[PDB]
């Protein structure tokens, strides 16, 4: 139900905006829009999250402000806006939806194949 | 942290007492209600502080006493107690003897007084 | 084998006096705050889970009653108007006014007294409807309130703004506060912090829906006592404003008259301009939206098919029927019903709202002491963020909601909620393997 | 704010059996730890919730407990099921409040 | 009993002191007053601790100084002091000497305590 | 004399240290300003002696610590600073480490206290 877009090639110091469309359910529900990603290696992080119902969002320490993470309702997608990048951030990013309700609260049950972005 | 010991274990926690002691002294409305608070606060500290004279514990943040301790207050381990436990835990353990133990102390202190004279007049 | 410990980390539940602070003719006297901290701390407390509970918090008790006696006060030194119970002659105004305000205000006459004592002067004014009633049943009429108050005309000089205040706890108190962003109110608060000052509250008073306060982080929330309790209120915030815009489109005059030695009256003189309805406008896709947040959150509690209405407030007197509030230092009534009228079934424009506007206010809905709102000159307009609802059941496959007022409580337990005061308890003993 | 420690980094078996996969976290997490099974090419599987759940997409092999702060996997019998790399996954930042912060310990391969 | 050692000699008497200690701390009418009166009983708490403090008995019921007897003070035994007679009695025999004593401990005590300066820094 | 010794160094001056401890505790217009008066002093003798209790120094007009003297704090010579200069010149000469003192103070007290425990559950 997740498809991803967006990934390629960053030259350094440059930006990428990633995204990931809802399909076959809407945003416009309580639900958790949030991506991770996985280095070369397997390490694997979190990056951000946006609640949909608000717009709400929460960063990993390690962004320090070169992440934005947003979302519309009204394309029924969500976005990651990219700067400042280099040679490390290189990974396949995912999306995922978590569940707002009380089973399966914050978990991440929907993924979609990720995408590649290297720098 | 004022409370940031809450977590701790009780071996743990008591290395970081003086925290929460420096936080303890610290006619219109908002006017004669704080004459009253402080006032209060005042005497919530001394009755404490009192306490610790009468059972020779004045002055210090951990101090010995030469009570035993009667088993059937609590029948757990050093080890349980001091590794596995919060104060806030053993607070609730022990709550129903407070009244015990500070009665033992009271006396024991009274009679380790009246013979440190008997020594001193020797 | 007994070692006593002194600082002791553990806490009671508790019941303490809490004194204020501000971070700086205010009618709160806010400026008799202590001075806050520019930078206070809140300690994470980790491993550490606490059980709340809103509706049983006291502090809503001591913001309850510190505000009403700081209204009072700022009332002592204020000029009496008793000299104003008189027989008032009096008629219509007509000039150039709007059908559906006509009537509203009328052009009284009488004899006041004035700086000497053997002296009388004739004056007039105008007064709204809602304030006077008609006794030889011109004809003659007297204030509402002659027959049972008296009658205190606020200070001219002193502010009704709502200026936040901060709690702060007593030395040997600790104030708990809730990070859940999901916390209903009741129970166990999984994640909790200290401080020693809470955020800053504003004193704001209103009755069904609630004008400036804190919105949710994420979800909408519902909070009640029960629920299930048909008495019991519902309180809803919201987790994003709606937009609200008032207006008194009538530029008035102000006159004052002596009235004794020392003393003056504030008037409402005439009306520049056209006379119109005071009213308020509220944004119809954002209160639209916003309601469809809130019944499927409702919908949890009653049945995944379960039918919700809303539907207006049920009669009585102005204070609990419409929706009051003080902004500008006028005091509106206005009607609600166009905001509560729908049925959501399961599976630009504007909304206008008009309003009514009262002098003789009983501001905490007590008897005896009355406040004499006087004029303001120029023209009226307020902008505010609606944060929240006061919703009661109107109690098989449908239910009811209906707005209502309720107590000033229910105002202030709204921002408190998440907020515990409990006192230090710094000596305890357990076992040691030491002797003296 | 949450950080998840899990450990060994390197589990194997012979075929047929039992094997285990710990994880720690900095802070108690109430019990809010989901585990992942992510075999090579695609994104993780949801396996278990709320410490010891399961999502119905995987069998009684998979079977894990805990609480507080310490939490355990156990996969009864490996019949070269996968070779997936296996993690913890925190899904309450208590220090937030909130279910919108992760936090993902490092993996554990097993190979049988 | 809080005053019930009054009749007991001062031998007997000196045995039960915590009895005492433990009960001094303990804008309408009735309201101004109370305010008042806690305040008051505060100060009176804390002069008699700072005398304490003073002369080297702090923390002690009893304390014994190195301050001796002038025995113009009284002259009696201490055979007849400690068994025949109680400390109502005793308080009215020495009652104008108050003041000489504290003098006196309170000189002793600073000069014993710049002597362990000196030995500390030896 | 209360300040009598504030000319005098500071070798001298502190003998004379109980003079000032002994001054330290001593709804109308002048009614209600002196309960206030009153409460305020009480909370300004508190506080330092809390201080003294945390740094080991309670009952104590003169005590040793064993926090060691850094050097940056004040380069001179103790026959310099003893004989040849006030406490007012002194206070001035070194108010800005006042806050670093007592930070070291607190932390070694906790520590001797635990090592005590340590030995007396020996
Ligand atoms: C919800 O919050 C909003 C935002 O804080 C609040 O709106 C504010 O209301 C105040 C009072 O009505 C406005 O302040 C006035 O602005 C006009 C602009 O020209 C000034 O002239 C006013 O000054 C006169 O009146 C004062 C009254 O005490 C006198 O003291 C002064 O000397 C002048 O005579 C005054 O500044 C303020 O501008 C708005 N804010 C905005 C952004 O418009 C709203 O009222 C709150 N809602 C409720 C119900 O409380
Ligand atoms: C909250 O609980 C956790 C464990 O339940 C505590 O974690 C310990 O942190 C210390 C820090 O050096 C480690 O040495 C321990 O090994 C950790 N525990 C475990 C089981 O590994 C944490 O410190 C607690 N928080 C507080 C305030 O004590
Ligand atoms: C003061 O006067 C008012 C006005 O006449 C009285 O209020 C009325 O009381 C009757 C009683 O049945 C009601 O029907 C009217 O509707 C009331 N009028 C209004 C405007 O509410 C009031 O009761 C009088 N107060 C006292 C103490 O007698
Ligand atoms: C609040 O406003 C509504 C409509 O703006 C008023 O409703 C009207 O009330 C009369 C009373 O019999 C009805 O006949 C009309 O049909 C109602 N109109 C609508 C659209 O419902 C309502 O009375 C106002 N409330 C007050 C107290 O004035
Ligand atoms: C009141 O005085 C009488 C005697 O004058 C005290 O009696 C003494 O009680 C003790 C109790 O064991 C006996 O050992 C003594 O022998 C008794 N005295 C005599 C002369 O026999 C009595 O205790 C006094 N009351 C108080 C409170 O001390
Ligand atoms: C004020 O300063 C003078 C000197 O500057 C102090 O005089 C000293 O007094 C003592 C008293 O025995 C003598 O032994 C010293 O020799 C005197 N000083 C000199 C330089 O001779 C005087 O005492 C000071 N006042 C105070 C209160 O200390
Ligand atoms: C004043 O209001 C009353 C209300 O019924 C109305 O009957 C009367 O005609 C009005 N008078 C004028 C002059 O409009
Ligand atoms: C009230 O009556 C007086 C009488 O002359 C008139 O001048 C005044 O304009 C009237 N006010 C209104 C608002 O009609
Ligand atoms: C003032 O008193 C006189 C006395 O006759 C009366 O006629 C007049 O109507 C009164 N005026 C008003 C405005 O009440
Ligand atoms: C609030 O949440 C707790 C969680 O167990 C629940 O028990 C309680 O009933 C809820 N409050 C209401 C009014 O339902
Ligand atoms: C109100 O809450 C109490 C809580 O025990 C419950 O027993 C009672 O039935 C509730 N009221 C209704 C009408 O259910
Ligand atoms: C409310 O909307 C009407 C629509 O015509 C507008 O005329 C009026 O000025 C608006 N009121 C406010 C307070 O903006
Ligand atoms: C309130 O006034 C602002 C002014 O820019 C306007 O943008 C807003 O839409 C108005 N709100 C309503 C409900 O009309
Ligand atoms: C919200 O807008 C939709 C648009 O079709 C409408 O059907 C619905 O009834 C509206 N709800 C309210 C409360 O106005
Ligand atoms: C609610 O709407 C109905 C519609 O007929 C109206 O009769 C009733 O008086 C309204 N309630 C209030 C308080 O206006
Ligand atoms: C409520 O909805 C009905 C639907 O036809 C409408 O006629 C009525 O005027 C509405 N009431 C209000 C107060 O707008
Ligand atoms: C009211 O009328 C006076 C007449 O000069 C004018 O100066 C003032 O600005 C007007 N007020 C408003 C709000 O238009
Ligand atoms: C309404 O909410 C928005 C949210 O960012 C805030 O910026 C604005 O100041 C709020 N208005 C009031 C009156 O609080």
């Amino acid at each position: 139900q997740l498809v991803e877009s967006g990934g390629g090639l960053v030259k350094p110091g440059g930006t990428l905006t990633l995204t990931c469309k809802a399909s076959g359910f809407s945003l416009s529900d309580s639900y958790w829009m949030c991506w991770v990603r996985q280095a070369p290696g397997k390490g694997l992080e979190w990056v951000a999250c946006v609640f949909t119902g608000n717009g709400k969002a929460y960063y990993a320490r390690w962004v320090e402000g070169r992440f934005t993470i947003s979302r519309s309702t009204s394309l029924n997608t969500a976005t990651l806006q990219m700067t400042s990048l280099t040679a490390a951030d290189t990974a396949t990013y995912f999306c995922a939806r978590g569940d707002y309700d009380d089973p399966l609260d914050g978990v991440a049950t929907l993924w979609g194949p990720g995408t590649l972005v290297t720098v | 942290g004022f409370l940031g010991a809450a977590g701790s274990t009780m071996g743990a926690a008591s290395m970081t007492l003086t925290v929460q002691a420096r936080n303890l002294l610290s006619l219109t409305v908002w006017g004669i209600k704080q004459l009253q608070a402080r006032v209060l606060a005042v005497e919530r500290y001394l009755r404490d502080q009192q306490l610790l004279g009468i059972w020779g514990c004045s002055g210090k943040l951990i101090c010995c006493t030469n009570v035993p301790w009667n088993s059937s207050w609590s029948n757990r381990n050093l080890s349980e107690i001091w590794d596995n436990m919060t104060w806030l835990q053993w607070d609730k353990e022990i709550s129903n003897y407070t009244q015990i133990i500070y009665g033992l102390l009271e006396e024991s202190q009274n009679q380790q007084e009246k013979n440190e004279q008997d020594l001193l007049a020797l | 084998w007994v070692t006593v410990y002194y600082g002791v980390p553990v806490w009671k539940d508790a019941e303490t006096t809490l004194f204020c602070a501000s971070d700086a003719h205010n009618v709160w006297a806010t400026h008799a705050c202590v001075p806050t901290d520019p930078n206070p701390q809140e300690i994470h407390l980790e491993n550490v889970t606490e059980e709340f509970n809103m509706w049983k918090n006291n502090m809503v008790e001591q913001m309850h009653t510190d505000i009403i006696s700081l209204w009072d006060q700022s009332l002592k030194p204020c000029v009496k108007l008793t000299p104003l119970c008189v027989t008032l002659q009096c008629t219509n105004v007509t000039n150039n006014i709007t059908d559906d305000m006509r009537g509203e205000l009328k052009n009284c006459s009488f004899n006041m007294t004035t700086e000497l004592r053997d002296k009388k002067q004739k004056v007039y004014s105008l007064f709204y409807r809602l304030d006077v009633v008609q006794i030889n049943e011109n004809k003659e009429y007297r204030l509402i309130n002659c027959n049972t108050s008296a009658i205190t005309q606020a200070c001219p000089k002193v502010s009704f703004e709502p200026i936040p205040i901060h709690y702060c706890a007593p030395a040997g108190f600790a104030i708990l506060k809730c990070k859940d962003k999901k916390f209903n109110g009741t129970g166990p608060c999984p994640s909790v912090s200290t401080v020693q000052c809470t955020h800053g509250i504003k004193p704001v008073v209103s009755t069904q829906l609630l004008l400036n306060g804190s919105l949710a982080e994420e979800e909408v929330m519902i909070r009640s006592e029960n629920i299930t309790n048909n008495a019991k209120n519902i309180l809803v915030q919201f987790n994003t404003p709606v937009q609200i815009n008032c207006t008194r489109p009538n530029n008035n005059t102000r006159k004052s008259i002596r009235i004794g030695p020392g003393q003056a009256f504030y008037a409402t003189g005439d009306i520049i301009g056209d006379i119109r309805q005071a009213h308020c406008n509220v944004s119809k896709a954002t209160w639209n939206e916003t309601l469809g947040k809130v019944v499927k959150q409702l919908r949890k509690h009653f049945g995944n098919n379960t039918i919700i209405r809303f539907a207006n407030s049920s009669g009585g007197d102005l204070e609990v029927t419409t929706h009051s509030f003080n902004c500008g230092g006028e005091f509106f009534y206005c009607n609600t019903s166009g905001l509560f009228n729908s049925t959501w079934i399961s599976n630009n424009d504007s909304i206008t709202l008009p309003c009514r506007i009262k002098q003789i206010i009983n501001m905490w809905q007590r008897i005896g002491q009355a406040m004499y709102a006087p004029p303001i000159q120029g023209v009226i307009r307020c902008v505010s963020n609606i944060t929240g609802l006061i919703l009661t059941r109107d109690g098989s496959t449908t239910e009811t909601f209906r707005p209502g007022g309720g107590d000033m409580r229910d105002n202030w337990r709204s921002e408190l909620y998440k907020y515990k005061v409990v006192k230090i308890e710094p000596l305890g003993v357990a076992p040691t393997r030491c002797k003296r | 704010d949450i950080v998840m420690t899990q450990t060994p980094s390197s589990v194997s078996a012979a075929v047929g059996g039992t094997v285990t996969i710990n994880c720690q976290a900095s802070e108690s997490i109430y019990s809010g730890l989901a585990w992942y099974q992510q075999k090579p090419g695609q994104p993780p599987k949801l396996l278990i919730y709320r410490a010891s759940t399961l999502t119905s997409g995987v069998s009684s092999r998979f079977k894990g407990s805990g609480s507080g702060a310490r939490f355990t996997l156990t996969i009864n019998d490996l019949e070269c099921a996968d070779a997936a790399t296996y993690y913890c996954q925190s899904c309450y930042d208590t220090t937030i409040g909130t279910y919108g912060s992760w936090a993902f310990g490092g993996g554990t391969e097993v190979v049988v």
